[PDB]
């Protein structure tokens, strides 16, 4: 059915307003959640050191690597 | 010997140059 | 329609006003409106921002200097005293862009679609020779009264900022405007390259207030002249004559005057006071030779004799043609002639005695001030060199004119190439394809 | 073709839903992104 | 990983007492440091003068010590060599000076406070960068 | 046979042609972008690179990324439930399993798109030169994202995805492979920079030299969908040109089959040159200017001078560059002219 | 003689020449021979140039060492900057060639000539009753001989710092460049990789399109080629079948099946990028640079996160504090 016929019946519209600002929110909270940063294990503006060390913590071997990973998240890293 | 060789092939291509654009086959129609 | 697609297509849509005088009028008044609505409510923008203990060059200002240099809000050594006439000329402008804007929207609305009819005297045609030469020659009058206008303000009404004041930066009243033309338009015949710079070469104000005043006055001789004329004979064999091919020409004109315009701000210290502006490119390379050669000497250093890694001299060096100038890089701007480091100039280029003991404290400082605003910055602004780091948002307004200009001054010139080459096929009359036909090609000998 | 019926959920439908709800599933999160303060 | 009241906490005077800042004077002292200073002194370094940084020891081994809130603003109000046997008020910002370098009119004691507790705090975060140069962007 | 049926399916003309490919095109080159797109704005590159390359982290367009794996990880696949990730999604992220994904996806991607061109070519019955070009831009990709680090220490050195993390990619291959000066990456050049000139000269040629078919300026309504004549003055071309430039073609058939072979053979150069930078084998000096150069210190060529520009992007990079090295450049020891 | 000079017009502007000699060819013709002559015979035997006013000449000539992929004309003196140089400014030509003397000589023969092969490009189209424009594609690679050659010269104060006449020479004009302006930061340069890459994309598209789709008139054993004659009524390819094709490949109204909004569209994007990586390098030549987004990204404490950018400020970093060794005596690149 010819896009311009739907992006102008008002059914679609009807449809999409409730849709669209739908999927918007939700990927909001995702971020505003915090859910977003255990989804992806990236860092939050407080956790890419300890508070002392400068170092960064660089995975060194690749099979026990999840292991070394999660060690680092212990210093409070 | 190289300087020789550098100029050479320059020269070779402005030959080329020459006979390409006045010895080309003329480009008939029809 | 009185104009759709059966004219033009609709991207091309105001080349159907080509022959609608009186609609292709409101567009000219409507879009010289919004000029002077720009230029308006931009200067009330910066005025809105503008911190008067703060360099105007450190705050992204580019009008309120153009007010400062026609000295309106500021005194010595372009401290900024009032800023009313500021916000005057801004509201003032802001205003008459409605007035304009008015006549814009109706003469393209409402008002007659055409002129011809609704008064002879207005209407008129591309090719009536007369009509166009005589338009021509009434806005070469109005120009010319406007570069008058300068003149008056800078003898009479007020004066202008001279950077080189006697007795330093400071407004001041022209009552001496240079009007020997061997002077005046022997800048006409300067070189354009180093040292002889051509008309960017202008350093004191009574050039420009006296060459405004030949220009205002030439520039309205040939108002009249026109007014009073049809072009003669070569004059009508050699050009085309149609409503695109005059575009063209006026295209071909603002371009180069866009480039000569980029060049004034970049180098020109005289017309652009560093004071409102930033430093000059080459102002700020000289400013840290001055800085060290300046710094160093006070450790003890014998900056007439210290020798560098080349063996040329690390503060001060020869140039080609033997005069004294800073050493480094900076060789390359040894034109440079500035305000607060000619005192230290002698008549063979900086003087080892000068330097030696005549350096001024508000001169040490001035240099270090320039040094650190050098035109140097990311589009993102952030003063420095490529590889710095954020802090110092700054990006002078040197750099910010010059760019803008040679882009519009570039573009123009492609429209120019382009509106002239559509006007001589038009002419001749081929702009729209070769005839099946009759094609020209066709009926010439075969070179092959 | 046809007594002009189409269908409602019709094939590129598809293609351009798997490429339409997730735009947005980002541009949402993205824009709530500029308010994370240090 | 953040700034913490400790991360703030410099010291005062010259008999070891100290003084605490806060997240609103940090943030206002670096923006003053950047109105007033980093066109000179970006990144702790000196572009008209490299020889003498910002680093708290360079600071600390100055005459008098300059590495202290105290310190850094008697400077900004009478500034002197880094032996103070001169006073160069005439050639480098100061309160005694604003007529020369207006952007240090507005500047009131509040202000100097925070700019000061900038240049020490800067280090404790950034470490070596801040005193050294392009070597360490 | 339900085969011909689920054929019939398939070739059947949609908006969006599926075809026997789209069963392997489609399902990649949806999750290499939309990998990408994730990376891109979720994933960081911290445990990786010791760098943030996400808009969640702060990057923007330019700076955003996904990051190659850590050097640790070699030329593993990294399947999400290899030894390295063990099934986990998070770890998977963290340690640039996405790098991989997208990696391997979009390859497939591109198999499933030349067979495309080459399932729908034979079904609208036209000859697949198509097909033969994007031959060009496979080699590209397999050599330089696959081939590439396969040469290497590993996955760490192959570009990782993004913007400016591609802009290093090139300052490095200028500072350590002095890439520009080899023969197979010039000829690169030679063909992209030629060929985009072909583009842009053909193009203007032919608007400029069409013959009136309308009673408008906007010619380009003035245009016959179903052939007929030729649109444009073939003749006329040939003659302008000829005058011009001396030379001129006069074969339409052979100015459009050179326009596919300049772009193509560029590219399939320049992929060579890489093939060859895998295994180090640059074109990075030349030897008689070294001997002179060391015996002579007063012989300079814009030649040497590179080298030295090389040194010093070597120097200053290489720390932050190359994290599993940890690299400790004391600053007496870093190459600098003077003052700067 | 109907009037000699009346003649004269009329063979200069003859459509009837091998090669069109016009009135902008009577400025192009000798400028360009001095142009090409003076080149040759520099790049062949030109002596040692001290390029960076410091008494370090770098020769660039094959007689001296140099081989075709480093030799180059080397750029006039810095201590030179932008002053005029014309031979007749020297005590004499071995202080010429030592100041890099023949490379103005050279960049203002080229682009003048150069300029005036554009306003050929126009006048033949006129003589021939072709439509013009032609001449504004060639503005593209015209106008960024120019920013390389002119602008950014003019803009950093020297001739110095034009871009060199060499293969090598001119890697080391890219090589500074990107440190002092971070080019590949730039919004223009990036238009401009777009209209070079997407250039030769799009000649690789349409030439394989229409190629493909050739009507046969040829032999299986027979060049398919011949299939076409100089000087044809109809056309040689099914443009419809093309479309057909294309069309499928991607979907219908993402693909050209008007020829001349094709040929149109085939034009202007490299031209159109073109012209900014041109409006780049005479925009960064008043230093007006690529995006500056070193430590931008830092973390709760302040520490500072790096991103690719700052990879990218260490590469610059090294050929910063590299180029022109001897060249400076101060903190700060202000040239
Ligand atoms: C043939 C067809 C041809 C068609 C051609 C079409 C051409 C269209 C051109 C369109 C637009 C040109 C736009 C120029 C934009 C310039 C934007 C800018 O100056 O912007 C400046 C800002 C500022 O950024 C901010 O800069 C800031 C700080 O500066 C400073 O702030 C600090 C304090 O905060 C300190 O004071 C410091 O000293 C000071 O310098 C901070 O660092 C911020 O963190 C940082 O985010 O830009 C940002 O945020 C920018 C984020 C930008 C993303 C930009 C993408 C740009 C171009 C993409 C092009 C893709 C093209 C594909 C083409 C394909 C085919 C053609
Ligand atoms: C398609 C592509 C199209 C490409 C178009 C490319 C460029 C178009 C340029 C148009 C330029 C108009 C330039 C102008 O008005 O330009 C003026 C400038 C400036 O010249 C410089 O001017 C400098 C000094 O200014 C200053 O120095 C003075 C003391 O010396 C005073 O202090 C003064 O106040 C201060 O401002 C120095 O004298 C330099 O030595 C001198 O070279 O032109 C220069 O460089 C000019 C170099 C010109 C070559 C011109 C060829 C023309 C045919
Ligand atoms: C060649 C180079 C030419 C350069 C021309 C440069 C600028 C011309 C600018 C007119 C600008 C109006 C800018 C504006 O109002 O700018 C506003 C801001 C400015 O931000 C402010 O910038 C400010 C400061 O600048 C300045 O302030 C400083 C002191 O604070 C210094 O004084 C410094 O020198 C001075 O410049 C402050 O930092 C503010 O805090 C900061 O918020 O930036 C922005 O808007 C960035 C906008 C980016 C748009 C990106 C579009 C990308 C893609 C579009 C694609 C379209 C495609 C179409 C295709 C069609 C067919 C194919
Ligand atoms: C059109 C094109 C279409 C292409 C479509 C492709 C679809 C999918 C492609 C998948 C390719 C995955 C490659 C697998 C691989 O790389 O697997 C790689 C592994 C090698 O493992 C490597 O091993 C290295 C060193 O190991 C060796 O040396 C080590 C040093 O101590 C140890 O001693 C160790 O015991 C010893 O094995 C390093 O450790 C690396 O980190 C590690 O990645 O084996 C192997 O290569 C497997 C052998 C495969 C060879 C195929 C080569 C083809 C072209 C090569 C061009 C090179 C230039
Ligand atoms: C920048 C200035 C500018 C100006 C002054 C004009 C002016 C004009 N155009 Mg163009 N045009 C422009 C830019 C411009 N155009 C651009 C960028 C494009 C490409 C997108 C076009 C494409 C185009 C086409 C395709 C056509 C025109 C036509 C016309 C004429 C139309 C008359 C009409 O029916 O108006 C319709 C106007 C309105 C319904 C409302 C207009 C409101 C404007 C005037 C003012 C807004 C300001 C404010 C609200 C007014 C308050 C003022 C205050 C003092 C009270 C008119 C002379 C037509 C023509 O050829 O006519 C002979 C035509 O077919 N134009
Ligand atoms: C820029 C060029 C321009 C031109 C050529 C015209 C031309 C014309 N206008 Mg427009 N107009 C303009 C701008 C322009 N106008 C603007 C910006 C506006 C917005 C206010 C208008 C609003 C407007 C209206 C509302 C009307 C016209 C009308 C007319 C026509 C009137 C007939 C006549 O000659 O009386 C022109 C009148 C005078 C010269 C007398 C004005 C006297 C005082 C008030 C002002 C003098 C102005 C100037 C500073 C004098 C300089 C003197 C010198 C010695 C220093 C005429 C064709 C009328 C019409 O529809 O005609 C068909 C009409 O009703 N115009
Ligand atoms: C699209 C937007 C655009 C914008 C915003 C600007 C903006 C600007 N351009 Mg620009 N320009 C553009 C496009 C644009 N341009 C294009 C397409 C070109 C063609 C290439 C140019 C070419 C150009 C040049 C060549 C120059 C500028 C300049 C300028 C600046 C001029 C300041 C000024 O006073 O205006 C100009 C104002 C007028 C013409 C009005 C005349 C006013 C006179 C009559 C009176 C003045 C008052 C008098 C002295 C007081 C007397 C009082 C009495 C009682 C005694 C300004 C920032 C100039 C500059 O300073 O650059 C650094 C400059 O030299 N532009
Ligand atoms: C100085 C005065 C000047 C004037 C009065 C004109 C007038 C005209 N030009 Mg012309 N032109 C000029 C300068 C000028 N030009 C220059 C400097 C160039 C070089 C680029 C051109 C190149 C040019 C071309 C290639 C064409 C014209 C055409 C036309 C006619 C167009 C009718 C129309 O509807 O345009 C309205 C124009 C548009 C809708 C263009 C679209 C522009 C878009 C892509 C960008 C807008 C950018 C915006 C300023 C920035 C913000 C962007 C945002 C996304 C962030 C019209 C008679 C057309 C014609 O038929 O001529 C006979 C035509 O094909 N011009
Ligand atoms: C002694 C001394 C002085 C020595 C040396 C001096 C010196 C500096 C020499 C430098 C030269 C040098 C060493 C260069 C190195 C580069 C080099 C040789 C690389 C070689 C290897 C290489 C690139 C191989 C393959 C890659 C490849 C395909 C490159 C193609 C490049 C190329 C030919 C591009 C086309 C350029 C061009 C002008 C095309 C014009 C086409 C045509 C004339 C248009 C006219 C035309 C248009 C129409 O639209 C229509 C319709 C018709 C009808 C028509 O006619
Ligand atoms: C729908 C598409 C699904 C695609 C993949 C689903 C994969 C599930 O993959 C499976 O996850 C479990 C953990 O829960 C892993 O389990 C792994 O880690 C755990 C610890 O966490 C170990 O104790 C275990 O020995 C190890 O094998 C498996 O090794 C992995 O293969
Ligand atoms: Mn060739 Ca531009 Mn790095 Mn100062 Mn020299
Ligand atoms: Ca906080
Ligand atoms: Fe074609």
């Amino acid at each position: 059915r010819p896009f311009s016929d739907i992006i102008t019946s008002v059914r679609y519209w009807v449809i999409h307003s409730i849709t669209i600002p739908a999927l918007f929110i939700a990927g909001w909270l995702f971020v505003s959640t915090g859910l977003a940063y255990d989804v992806f294990g990236t860092p939050r503006p407080d956790s890419y050191y300890a508070q002392e060390q400068r170092s960064i913590p660089l995975v060194t071997d690749r099979f026990e690597a999840k292991q070394q990973v999660e060690t680092f998240l212990e210093q409070l890293k | 010997m190289e300087t020789i060789t550098y100029v050479f092939i320059f020269a070779c291509i402005i030959a080329l140059f020459f006979f390409a654009i006045f010895f080309r086959e003329p480009p008939r129609i029809t | 329609r009185d104009q759709e697609s059966s004219g033009f297509a609709w991207w091309a849509g105001n080349a159907r006003l080509i022959n609608l005088s009186g609609k292709l009028l409101g567009a000219h008044v409507a879009h010289a409106g919004l000029i002077v609505f720009w230029a308006g409510a931009m200067t009330l923008f910066e005025l809105a921002h503008f911190i008067p203990e703060k360099p105007m060059y450190e705050q992204g200002l580019i009008l309120i200097p153009h007010i400062a240099t026609l000295g309106w809000g500021v005194g010595p050594g372009g401290e900024v005293v009032d800023t009313f006439p500021f916000f005057v000329v801004g509201v003032v402008h802001l205003i008459s862009s409605a007035v304009l804007g008015f006549g814009g929207v109706y003469h393209a609305i409402r008002g007659p679609e055409t002129l011809e009819e609704y008064s002879s005297f207005f209407g008129y045609d591309w090719k009536d020779k007369n009509k166009m030469t005589t338009i021509l020659g009434f806005h070469l009058i109005v120009l010319g009264i406007g570069a008058l206008l300068l003149v008056a303000k800078a003898m009479f009404f007020g004066g202008l900022y001279d950077t080189w004041a006697p007795g330093g930066g400071d407004v001041r009243v022209i009552t001496n405007p240079t009007l020997d033309p061997r002077v005046i338009f022997g800048y006409l015949l300067k070189s354009p390259f180093g040292g002889e710079g051509w008309i960017v070469s202008v350093n004191n104000l009574e050039d420009v207030v006296g060459g405004h005043i030949w220009i205002g006055l030439i520039c309205i001789a040939g108002g009249i002249w026109h007014i009073l004329t049809t072009p003669f004979g070569w004059a009508r064999r050699a050009f085309i004559w149609s409503g695109e091919a005059y575009l063209s020409y006026s295209l071909g004109a603002l371009s180069m005057m866009g480039f000569i315009a980029t060049c004034f701000v970049w180098f020109n210290n005289t017309v652009y006071p560093s004071e409102f502006y930033g430093p000059t490119g080459p102002e700020a390379s000289q400013a840290q030779a001055m800085t060290f050669l300046i710094r160093d000497q006070k450790l003890g250093a014998n900056v007439g004799s210290a020798q560098g890694p080349t063996g040329l001299g690390k503060y001060l060096m020869r140039s080609p043609t033997g005069e004294i100038i800073f050493g480094g890089e900076t060789m390359r701007f040894w034109d440079f002639r500035g305000p607060w480091l000619e005192p230290l100039r002698g008549p063979n280029g900086l003087d080892l005695n000068k330097i030696k003991n005549d350096i001024q404290p508000w001169q040490e400082r001035r240099a270090a001030e320039y040094m650190t605003h050098a035109p140097l910055g990311s589009l993102n602004s952030v003063g420095g060199v490529a590889t710095e780091i954020n802090s110092v948002n700054f990006v002078s307004p040197r750099s910010w004119l010059a760019t803008s200009h040679f882009v519009l001054a570039f573009f123009f010139l492609v429209g120019h190439l382009w509106h002239a080459g559509r006007a001589r096929a038009a002419a001749a009359g081929f702009e729209k394809g070769i005839d099946r036909e009759s094609e020209p090609v066709l009926s010439m000998p075969s070179l092959d | 073709q046809e007594p002009v019926s189409y269908p409602i959920f019709t094939v590129r439908w598809v293609a351009v839903h798997t490429l339409a709800v997730p735009t947005i599933f980002f541009l949402g999160a993205i824009a709530a992104m500029q308010f994370i303060q240090r | 990983a953040e700034l913490t009241p400790e991360v703030l906490t410099v010291p005062l005077n010259s008999e070891g007492k100290t003084i605490t800042l806060t997240e609103k004077q940090y943030l206002e002292g670096k923006r003053l440091f950047q109105y007033a200073c980093a066109s000179c002194h970006v990144g702790g370094i000196t572009k008209t003068n490299p020889s003498l940084d910002l680093r708290t020891e360079t600071l600390a081994l100055a005459t008098p010590p300059r590495d202290n809130i105290e310190g850094l603003v008697d400077y900004m109000k009478n500034p002197t060599t880094y032996d103070g046997e001169q006073e160069i008020a005439e050639v480098h910002p100061s309160l005694r000076s604003a007529d020369i370098f207006p952007k240090m009119r507005n500047l009131t004691e509040k202000d100097l406070v925070a700019i000061a507790g900038h240049i020490l705090v800067e280090p404790k975060i950034l470490g070596d960068k801040w005193g050294g140069g392009k070597v360490y962007y | 046979g339900w085969f011909d049926i689920l054929d019939d399916w398939l070739k059947r003309d949609r908006f969006v042609f599926v075809g026997w490919s789209g069963i392997l095109l489609f399902p990649c080159a949806y999750l290499a972008l939309g990998g990408w797109l994730t990376g891109t704005t979720f994933v960081t590159s911290w445990y990786t690179h010791g760098l943030a390359s996400s808009y969640l982290e702060g990057c923007n367009f330019l700076t955003v990324a996904v990051s190659t794996p850590a050097n640790s990880m070699g030329h593993s696949l990294l399947l999400l439930w290899g030894p390295e990730a063990q099934g986990d999604f998070t770890r998977w992220c963290q340690l640039g399993g996405l790098w991989t994904f997208i990696a391997l996806h979009g390859a497939f991607g591109l198999i499933g798109f030349m067979l495309r061109q080459f399932e729908i070519a034979r079904l609208v019955g036209v000859r697949p030169y198509n097909a033969i070009a994007f031959s060009a831009p496979i080699a590209v990709f397999v050599s330089v994202f696959l081939i590439y680090p396969l040469g290497q220490s590993s996955w760490f050195f192959a570009p990782s995805f993004g913007v400016a993390a591609i802009f290093r990619f090139l300052l490095f291959f200028q500072g350590f492979h002095n890439w520009t000066l080899n023969p197979f990456h010039m000829m690169g050049v030679a063909g992209v920079l030629g060929g985009a000139l072909l583009c842009a000269i053909h193009g203007a040629t032919v608007e400029n030299t069409l013959f009136q078919d309308g009673e408008g300026a906007s010619t380009f309504r003035a245009f016959n969908p179903t052939q007929a004549e030729e649109t444009y003055s073939m003749v006329t071309a040939n003659r302008f040109w000829s005058q011009i430039f001396g030379i001129a073609f006069s074969n339409k058939r052979w100015l459009h089959f050179f326009m596919l072979f300049v772009p193509v053979t560029g590219l399939w150069m320049s992929a060579i040159g890489v093939v060859g930078l895998a295994l180090n084998l640059r074109s990075y000096d030349f030897i008689s200017q070294e001997i002179r150069a060391a015996e002579d210190p007063e012989f300079e060529t814009f030649y040497t001078k590179n080298l030295l520009l090389n040194e010093g992007i070597r120097a200053w990079m290489a720390p932050q560059d190359q994290p599993h090295e940890n690299f400790v450049f004391p600053e007496e020891v870093l190459p600098r002219g003077n003052a700067l | 003689s109907a009037n000699l000079w009346e003649r004269f017009c009329n063979w200069v502007t003859s459509t009837d020449n091998r090669l069109y000699v016009g009135w902008f060819g009577v400025i192009m013709i000798p400028t360009l021979l001095a142009a090409t002559i003076c080149f040759v015979i520099a790049f062949i035997a030109a002596p040692p140039v001290d390029i960076d006013g410091i008494r370090e000449p770098v020769s660039g000539s094959l007689l001296y060492g140099n081989n075709i992929i480093t030799g180059a004309v080397v750029p006039s003196s810095n201590a030179i900057g932008l002053h005029f140089y014309p031979i007749w400014e020297a005590a004499s030509l071995d202080e010429w060639l030592y100041n890099g003397g023949p490379y103005q000589l050279i960049i203002f023969h080229f682009l003048l000539g150069a300029s005036c092969y554009m306003g050929r490009q126009w006048e033949l189209s006129y003589r021939l009753g072709m439509r013009p424009w032609i001449c504004v594609a060639y503005s593209a690679p015209l106008a960024s001989a120019f920013a390389v050659f002119l602008i950014y010269p003019i803009g950093q104060g020297s001739f110095s710092d034009g871009m060199p006449l060499g293969i090598s020479g001119t890697f080391n004009f890219m090589i500074v460049f990107q440190a002092e302006h971070n080019i590949l930061m730039h919004p223009f340069h990036q238009l401009g990789v777009a209209g070079v890459f997407g250039g030769a994309l799009f000649c690789a598209m349409h030439g394989s399109l229409v190629t493909s789709s050739l009507i046969r008139e040829t032999t299986e054993t027979e060049s398919a080629n011949y299939g076409y004659k100089f000087g044809q009524e109809e056309e040689t390819y099914n443009i419809v079948a093309a479309h057909g094709y294309f069309g499928r490949l991607i979907f219908q109204y993402a693909s050209f099946n008007n020829s001349r909004s094709l040929h149109f569209f085939l034009a202007a994007w490299p031209v159109v990028g073109v012209w900014f990586t041109a409006l780049g390098i005479s925009t960064m030549a008043f230093n007006l640079n690529g995006f500056n987004f070193n430590h931008s990204v830092i973390d709760a404490k302040g520490n500072v996160i790096n991103t690719w950018a700052d990879i990218i400020n260490r590469a610059n970093l090294g050929m910063e504090v590299m180029h022109e060794r001897n060249a400076h005596n101060f903190p700060l690149d202000l040239a």
